[PDB]
């Protein structure tokens, strides 16, 4: 008595229907079923709701549409994300905060920045490395050389205050925050990071040393010496994120520091209510990247209660559709 | 904490907070089973958070609810009638900000010359009290 | 140039702007529209200096048929007949756009049993001795059941008492090709990818033909009347003379396995393919046939030096809609 | 529940590390757990059948087993070094049958007339007339002396069909092919010498079926019937009370062998190495519990898949069970 | 242009498991890897040219060897959960190994270990199951519950210690000088960390607080506040460590935060010289796990001239045979 496969039949006219396509997706089997199971998970976040705190208020920034909601949503990003083209899809969450709050690897924070001061090339898997060295090119799509350095001249200066600030004011700067004041000063309505600080979206990366970050750190530190980043601090706000909501869902894409911080905070809550995981991992090797959310579970990361979805695909096909199907539905309705 | 039902009250850094959150984990990677207990003090209306195991008990402090009849504005303590008929200067008007202290003043002024007397709350926790309501 | 579509503020979202910019999109989403690209290509190649039109079709009335150039060919692994992809499949064999097919016997004997009956969804993770136990078999997460196997046995076997019938008396020799074309054109359901290839003259190739449920029936079959004679060797002068004629060859190969490397060792005779789109789930690393990347396959002269091959490592199931969307339905429109 | 202990190097033992991989966990677990399938195949008598007779050649050591041994190689195996290892197993007649794709078959054929070599351009490979599979390439020059063997053979083979009425099939040209090596050094020759069965269903998926087409435009009315062969392949394991499968790598090769075990009711014994996953829905990636789910594993078996390269697992798996056997 | 030949076995049934080994790298394949990996462990060993190294603490009673090679080992949590964990605790006791770097579940897990050994399992267990009855699960291996409470006890007291040095005595402590206090503290030879600790070798975590130890500094930060950890001082440190050396050679075995930690900390002399790297991934998702040595040479993190290898198997399958095959051999000799 369960469902039946069936895909939807192209038209003989020949306008084909990509709303027939989506809803069909779910039918076709093997990774298809994940899509559409993945696209439920979603649409159950956006639209829940619950009689007695509201999520998603925003900032109150003038011509743009905001939608409240019972659920907090946390959405983790490794670099790759805020590398490739996935960044015009979470722009378009983060603008109109339909996330509450988001952690990413140290390359990503640095990549959203160095986007908004300068574009990414386009290239291939198969480039010799040599080469890429001799022409000064970095591959993740390729970031190059010179755009680190305009990076630099914008980084340095926000530091010096935040020593400046330190001393004078007693203001003992950790991670996350270093980034929401970054992400002030940005200003530009490109950033991912600028609508989190406008819409009150606190961001995390638990090694924000490891990437371009650290390295200029590094080189203040010596110039200017005394610098101090608490993770004390960062770990009490991070781990208290997931305490409050009545309900919290996590959106992972990728695999690494950002499942497992997410994960780890979400065993203070008993476990997240919701959960869609994409990557390409294995769980063979015994690694936290490839485990499967049974793992997770394992350990106390996810309810009993979710019914969490992994899709076994790279990223950049599963997300287009990911927006299409849930987000855009939901904030024009 | 076995019986720290939200709506009830506990001394949290030394402020009456009443409690409004608390989590419990049976165990886990965290270390061992703990509870997140939160509260918002009465005075500055600040919620506060702290980490305990089970098996202890956390202070609990004696609030109760006073009205008294507002007879004058001693400049900044507020001759206050008890319902035994003593008399408590001790009470002073809601600090600055808190809109009470002007629904305190208007009010005695509204019926100052007049029959009606204002009725004040002043919620009393030990030593500490705040006029936290008013009526003709 | 990097870049994305951003949905709109009024939540307005073109599925087709979606799909225009894959290409841009970095990745495997670059894979993806340039699959598109060379697959349209192959459907645009009609070209100038009699002439060779492949696509004619059946000539079956009601039915819309585009003539072409190139010759297509399709390898399809067992799975994705089983897979919702069987329709997209379907839409291709009717309209004639592949003029041949090689699948494997799993993928053949599917097609035939989907008519007799329904292929069932699940989870990849469920307990292996309970679906035996069920009576149940398992392709990934689809469940096609144990009576449905009987099915096709019932179908299968008076059709072969006829192949052995016309061997001895009017002295037909029949090899696999040949026992599928009669299969398709006995289905006389309109749903058959093979019916298609049999009304549309689409020759379906399947090395091991016995290597599937047709296989346990051709054996079964022997011990109640011997005789049954398939012939590979008539089979591999056919397949092999295929791509010979063609003006260009267009090779898509969903999957890796024998079709892969049947359908390319095919294509060394005309000295390779012009055109390829191969999407698969596998990796060089362990030298293997079905992980080949393509340039392996350029070493031994199975893809044109010429041809730009295509491969995007995904499964199938999430590519090939997009595939079909965003090049076969809009030429026909055309 | 065992604890997790490696072996302590001394302040080296390999063998000592080999008794301790069954607990240093992951693949390491499976692999240590594969030798001990190996083991049981091997020492297993039952009194009532013997197999592995061998085919009595002199000054070679040969065991009686209860046990019938199926082999599934793909063809990259006999193609990489490990052709040796293979070669081993059948000159003792460890293994009583194997299956093997065209190109397998090819392989060991071609190598004893001219031996195999070790992210190289695609391109430039054809340019230099070579043949790359993995980091192993077969030169193009190989295959002619190939070609220069086998057609002799098929004409004789069409010569007996026309008048000692011999019917061919695919397993019966391999077998007569492994005469004519007459090479102790082919993995064939010592499976014919010791009478042991090859099959192949897709024989003329490969340069063997290549070398049919050219053959049957100069001589034709060869005929290769595939419909003795299956006859013959799934009849392989009924008559034995136990049947061993060393599967190494998945396909044609793993699909037979399983169908054929089907008709016993399932394979006594099994292990899987192969780079492969489930999430495609593939035959190939498919775990032992797809396997099981048709019938091809017995319920009561307890399967075993070493997600690893044949390459890095097979030098262990022989020297930590067969080698036993023989000093035994 | 050699040929592929592998070893015959002897027909009598003795079997040589050295002379397997002499021909991995004439078997084809990932053997060829795999001998071609033991050949960059042994250049490492045998490179000494007229930077002192492997001195070690002079302990009595452990053989110790000579200088000229600086050894980076990038550990995962995995491996050190795994029965990897007696091959690594031989490998610093010798100090061939000059520096640790491991994220914090391996820092962890040695520790627990040492008050209460793992347990195996396998990877197909209802993960709702194992929590129902308190286990967590790495792979095929649990760790059980007990193991966790263990730990807090023995660091709760430490961390008072630490506080009241930096109350009184006014020490800074940063992540790795944590890691060494605790490994004095456990004084047990089993611990990999002790012989670290004994021998004055760093142990460099970048984000310590993702794993059991963050999650104990956070409830001891409500008790007693005022611990601070900067990564400041800790990326000074970490990334020096390769400037001092006559040569630097990395055993990445997995990939994530330690692979880019090490490499990144070996662009400061333009590139390590010897690389191994053992780990089941791939490059399509574009991913820092699966990236190919080549892309490492991209940013410049392996040198020009290094030969890399890298060996797409399990190390749990390739390390008994890498020690076997080049560390052995050395301190016999
Ligand atoms: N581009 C980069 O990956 C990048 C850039 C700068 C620095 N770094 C540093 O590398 C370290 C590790 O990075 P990480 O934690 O993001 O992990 P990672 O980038 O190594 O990814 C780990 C796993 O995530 C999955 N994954 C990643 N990208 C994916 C994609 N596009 N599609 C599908 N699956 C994908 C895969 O399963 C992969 O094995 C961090 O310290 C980070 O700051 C990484
Ligand atoms: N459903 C079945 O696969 C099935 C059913 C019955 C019989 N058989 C028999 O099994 C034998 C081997 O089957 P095969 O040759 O089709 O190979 P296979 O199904 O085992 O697939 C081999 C490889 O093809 C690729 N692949 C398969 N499915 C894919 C997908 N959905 N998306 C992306 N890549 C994919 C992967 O690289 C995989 O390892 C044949 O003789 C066949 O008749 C298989
Ligand atoms: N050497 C060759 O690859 C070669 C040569 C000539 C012809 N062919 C033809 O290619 C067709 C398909 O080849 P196939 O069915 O033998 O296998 P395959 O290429 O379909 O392999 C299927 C899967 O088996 C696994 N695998 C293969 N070799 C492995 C190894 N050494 N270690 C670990 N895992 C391994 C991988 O997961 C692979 O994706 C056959 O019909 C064959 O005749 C191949
Ligand atoms: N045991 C655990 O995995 C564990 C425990 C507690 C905390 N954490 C936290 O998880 C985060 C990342 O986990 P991680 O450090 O285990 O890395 P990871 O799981 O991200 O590993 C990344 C990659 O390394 C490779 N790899 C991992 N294990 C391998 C193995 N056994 N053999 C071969 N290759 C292998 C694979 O390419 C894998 O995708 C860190 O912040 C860490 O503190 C992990």
């Amino acid at each position: 008595t369960t469902p039946l496969v069936k895909g939807y039949v192209p038209d003989d006219n020949g306008k084909f229907d990509f709303d027939k396509m989506l809803e069909q997706m779910k039918y076709c089997g093997f990774q298809a079923t994940n899509l559409g199971l993945a696209i439920d998970q979603i649409n159950e976040m956006l639209h829940y709701d619950y009689e007695p705190k509201l999520f998603g208020l925003g900032g109150g920034v003038e011509g743009v549409k905001y939608k409240p909601r019972a659920c907090k949503i946390f959405l983790g990003i490794t670099s790759n994300l805020i590398s490739s083209g996935m960044r015009d899809y979470i722009r378009f969450l983060v603008k109109h905060a339909l996330v509450d709050v988001v952690v990413c690897t140290a390359g990503g924070i640095e990549e959203d920045f160095i986007k908004c001061l300068a574009p990414t090339h386009m290239g291939e898997f198969f480039h010799d490395g040599h080469d890429l060295r001799k022409r000064g090119l970095n591959r993740i799509l390729i970031v190059p050389n010179k755009n680190y350095c305009l990076f630099e001249d914008w980084i340095m200066p926000i530091l010096d205050k935040c020593l400046e600030e330190q001393n004078t004011q007693g203001t003992k700067w950790t991670p996350s925050k270093l980034i929401h004041r970054l992400g002030l000063e940005i200003n530009n309505e490109d950033s991912v990071w600028y609508w989190a600080a406008k819409n009150n979206i606190p961001v995390y990366s638990p090694a924000l040393t490891d990437g371009s970050i650290g390295d200029m750190i590094y080189f203040h530190s010596y110039n200017n010496p005394g610098l101090v980043l608490d993770l004390v601090e960062d770990i009490r706000d991070m781990n208290n994120e997931p305490l409050w909501a009545t309900k919290t869902g996590c959106i992972i894409l990728g695999g690494g520091v950002v499942k497992h911080h997410i994960m780890n905070a979400n065993l203070y809550r008993n476990g997240a209510d919701f959960v869609v995981y994409v990557n390409t991992a294995h769980d063979f090797d015994g690694s936290d990247s490839g485990a499967r959310p049974d793992e997770a579970v394992s350990w106390g990361a996810i309810s009993l209660e979710a019914k969490p979805v992994k899709v076994y695909a790279e990223v950049t096909l599963v997300l287009p559709l990911l927006v299409a199907g849930s987000f855009s539905k939901f904030l024009a309705e | 904490v076995n019986k720290l039902k939200k709506g009830g009250y506990v001394l949290i850094e030394g402020r009456p907070c009443r409690v409004v959150d608390i989590t419990k984990s049976k165990t886990g990677k965290h270390g061992h089973a703990k509870a997140g207990i939160a509260g918002t003090d009465l005075f500055t209306g600040r919620r506060y958070e702290t980490h305990l195991p089970t098996s202890h008990e956390i202070e609990v402090p004696f609030v109760d609810r006073s009205d008294y009849g507002l007879i004058n504005i001693d400049d900044g303590h507020t001759q206050l009638l008890t319902l035994d008929g003593t008399l408590r200067e001790d009470v002073d008007l809601p600090p600055e900000g808190n809109e009470m202290r002007q629904r305190v003043i208007d009010l005695f002024n509204v019926c100052v010359n007049t029959n009606d007397q204002v009725v004040v709350t002043v919620l009393s926790s030990n030593g500490e009290n705040l006029i936290v309501d008013c009526k003709k």
